[PDB]
RNA sequence: CCCGGCGAGGGGAGUGAAAAAGAACCUGAAACCGUGUACGUACAAGCAGUGGGAGCACGCUUAGGCGUGUGACUGCGUACC
RNA sequence: GUGAAGAGGGAAACAACCCAGACCGCCAGCUAAGGUCCCAAAGUCAUGGUUAAGUGGGAAACGAUGUGGGAAGGCCCAGAC
RNA sequence: GAUGUCGGCUCAUCACAUCCUGGGGCUGAAGUAGGUCCCAAGGGUAUGGCUGUUCGCCAUUUAAAGUGGUACGCGAGCUGG
RNA sequence: GCUGAAAGCAUCUAAGCACGAAACUUGCCCCGAGAUGAGUUCUCCCUGACCCUUUAAGGGUCCUGAAGGAACGUUGAAGAC
């Protein structure tokens, strides 16, 4: 239920060896606006695959 | 001055070949472990592998005195509760005759990383042919 | 002898004139093409590598394509190996039909069982359920004891616990052969076989006999 | 003056002997948490050190075969009150 | 007598048993108990015997043409067993 | 300056001085069915009535309803008669 | 049990030989080369130009970026993630 000995800095860091994050490998670029966006997502301005999808 | 110590980067390791036919198991493994460790070299160092590579041929023809050919038992456990298995000297010779020499030598070598490396210099074969002629192994009548 | 690779189409019933209904598992066994033949001089054992079905040319990797091209046969959805019983002889490009099971009378079917996921001891090991009432506190389907006291002081290996159940290789032995329709590449065997509809099956003649 | 939400918090400029004295302010120790560099570490079992000891790195050196850090492998070794 | 209040070596490990009483240092030598095929420092030493049971390396009354040695005796080429 | 007990439930694991199945010798073993001893631990080895019970008596089954060790196995798994 | 001496016989045993059980090793099913002893087979891909230097399994620049993989997305009789 509870520990008999105090774990160490080492074991704490070992457990956190799998806690690191992953950065996006690359950002996609739109044909028309040339903006940078997530793949399969729309841009901040509202474009997607150069078709002027929702902007309002 | 300080006593000499061998360097694993400058140590000379020779290659030898041995025929196990008719040889007594224990009295043979003793000389192997002696050479695999380097006790026969004046440059012997306990924390260094100064031994030599040794090839053993015809491991399926070693001899044992008394009724050990049928009464000697090789026990081993698998980790499960049943676990305990056993095989006689005859059964091992028919299934895997090389393990007889390896097991006898493994017990005569030191326990630990170093002794585990010495065992790697031992090449045991069941027949009279080996594929290490490139190393030009010298005959050893031991 | 050797076996064949097929696909599980489903189950149905075959009515006989004697008023009997035979539950059958329909197995589609298309032409099995030999891609490689192994011997002792090169591989150390006798066997044959086969394939079946089809695959998208734009999805077949170059290594796989070169393996099929060396044999001179189209690509398939996988590769499987069969051993030879000291008297069989095959050649690359040779197509094996379901007619090979015409006079066997019994077969062993191997497949990949359905996946149940993380299963409990009641379902996975047929553990007996505790009391649903009479004071039971949060221990209705739990396993109970898993060992003993200060003696060994550990749980023995192989202890039956909860965990993954299914999605593993399973073989059913000695299934009766009901029909062999080479015109339609069908093999009807009496009974159920592992896996879901559309899964791969390895069909070998019965070894028990 | 600048970034920032006419923010918080910072970077400059300026004051001062000193801003690493900037108001969470003299001095600023330890536990504890971090960045960087060197070495070691993914076939090896236990009070974690000690004795021996290769290699690597670095500083010497009027090459002087010394010093510092690391410590593969190895003998012995079950904390304190 | 030892431990307690005593380390070291040996008995695999083992306060009380065996050897032996640590002022400090040495990469010198001789010994004790105990040991000298390998783990593991030192005789695969020498000589003459015993054991075949891994006895050695767990045990009794009792049982048995196991085997070695010794002191006698009985019946026998008037032919024994 | 806390090692929580009977029995039940759940889950078990080992031993063999073996309950069943398997292999044998003797028999005051005709056969059937038994008695006794030797080998053998691979697997298997009841449900219910009464009682908190273990045990036990009873009813009815079974090829058999084995003997024991495991903190008289198992309450950081349940129950609390 | 056969043959058979020690022991002129006898004797399953000492040499030698043949039968013999759900135990043992295999045969059946599953995992399985982290089997660091890291295995085998088939197939596929890459065929630049220089510089620095304690000059070596060395470092660095430009050009090049394959096989294939991962990522993202639509998803699954696969799945806690
Ligand atoms: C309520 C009230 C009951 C009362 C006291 C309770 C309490 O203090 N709980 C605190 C728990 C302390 C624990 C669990 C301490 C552990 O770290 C060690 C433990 F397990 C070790 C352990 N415990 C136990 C045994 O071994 C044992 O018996 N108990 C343990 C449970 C209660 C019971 C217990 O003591 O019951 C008490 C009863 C009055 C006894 O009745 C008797 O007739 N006793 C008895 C019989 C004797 C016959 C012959 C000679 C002499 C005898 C003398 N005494």
């Amino acid at each position: 239920a509870v520990q008999q000995n105090k774990p160490t800095r080492s074991k704490r860091g070992m457990r956190r060896s799998h806690d690191a994050l992953t950065a996006v490998t690359s950002l996609s670029v739109d044909k028309t606006s040339g903006e940078k966006h997530l793949r399969h997502h729309i841009t901040a301005d509202g474009y997607y695959r150069g078709r002027k999808v929702i902007a309002k | 001055m300080k006593t000499f110590t061998a360097k694993p980067e400058t140590v000379k390791r020779d290659w030898y070949v041995v025929d196990a036919t008719g040889k007594t198991l224990g009295r043979l493994a003793t000389e192997l472990a002696r050479r695999l460790r380097g006790k026969h070299k004046a440059e012997y160092t306990p924390h260094v592998d100064t031994g030599d590579y040794i090839i053993v041929l015809n491991a399926d023809k070693v001899a044992v005195t008394g009724n050990k050919r049928t009464d000697k038992v090789y026990y081993h456990h698998t980790g499960h509760i049943g676990g305990i298995k056993q095989a006689t000297f005859e059964e091992m010779i028919a299934r895997r005759p090389e393990r007889v020499i390896e097991i006898a030598v493994k017990g005569m070598l030191p326990k630990g990383p170093l002794g585990r490396a010495m065992f790697r210099k031992l090449k045991v074969y069941a027949g009279n042919e080996h594929n290490h002629a490139a190393q030009q192994p010298q005959v050893l009548d031991i | 002898m050797i076996g064949l690779v097929g696909k599980k189409v489903g189950m149905t019933r075959i009515f006989t004139e004697d008023g009997v209904s035979i539950p059958v598992t329909v197995i589609e066994v298309e032409a099995n093409r030999v891609t490689q033949v192994k011997d002792l001089a090169n591989d150390g054992y006798r066997a044959i590598q086969v394939t079946t079905g089809a695959k998208k040319a734009n999805r077949v990797t170059k290594p796989e394509a070169g393996h099929f091209a060396k044999a001179g046969v189209e690509a398939g959805r996988g590769l499987w190996e069969f051993r030879l019983a000291e008297g069989e002889e095959f050649t690359v490009g040779q197509s094996i039909s379901v007619e090979l099971f015409a006079d066997v009378k019994k077969v062993d079917v191997t497949g990949t069982s359905k996946g149940k996921g993380f299963a409990g001891t009641v379902k996975r090991w047929n553990f007996r359920t505790q009391d649903a009432t009479h004071g039971n506190s949060l221990s209705h389907r739990v396993p109970g004891s898993i060992g003993q006291n200060q003696t060994p002081g550990k749980v023995f290996k192989g202890k039956k616990m909860a965990g993954q159940m299914g999605n593993e290789r399973v073989t059913v032995q000695s299934l009766d052969v009901v029909r062999v329709d080479a015109e339609r590449n069908l093999l009807l065997v009496k009974g159920a076989v592992p896996g879901a509809t559309g899964s791969d099956l390895i069909v070998k003649p019965a070894v028990k006999a």
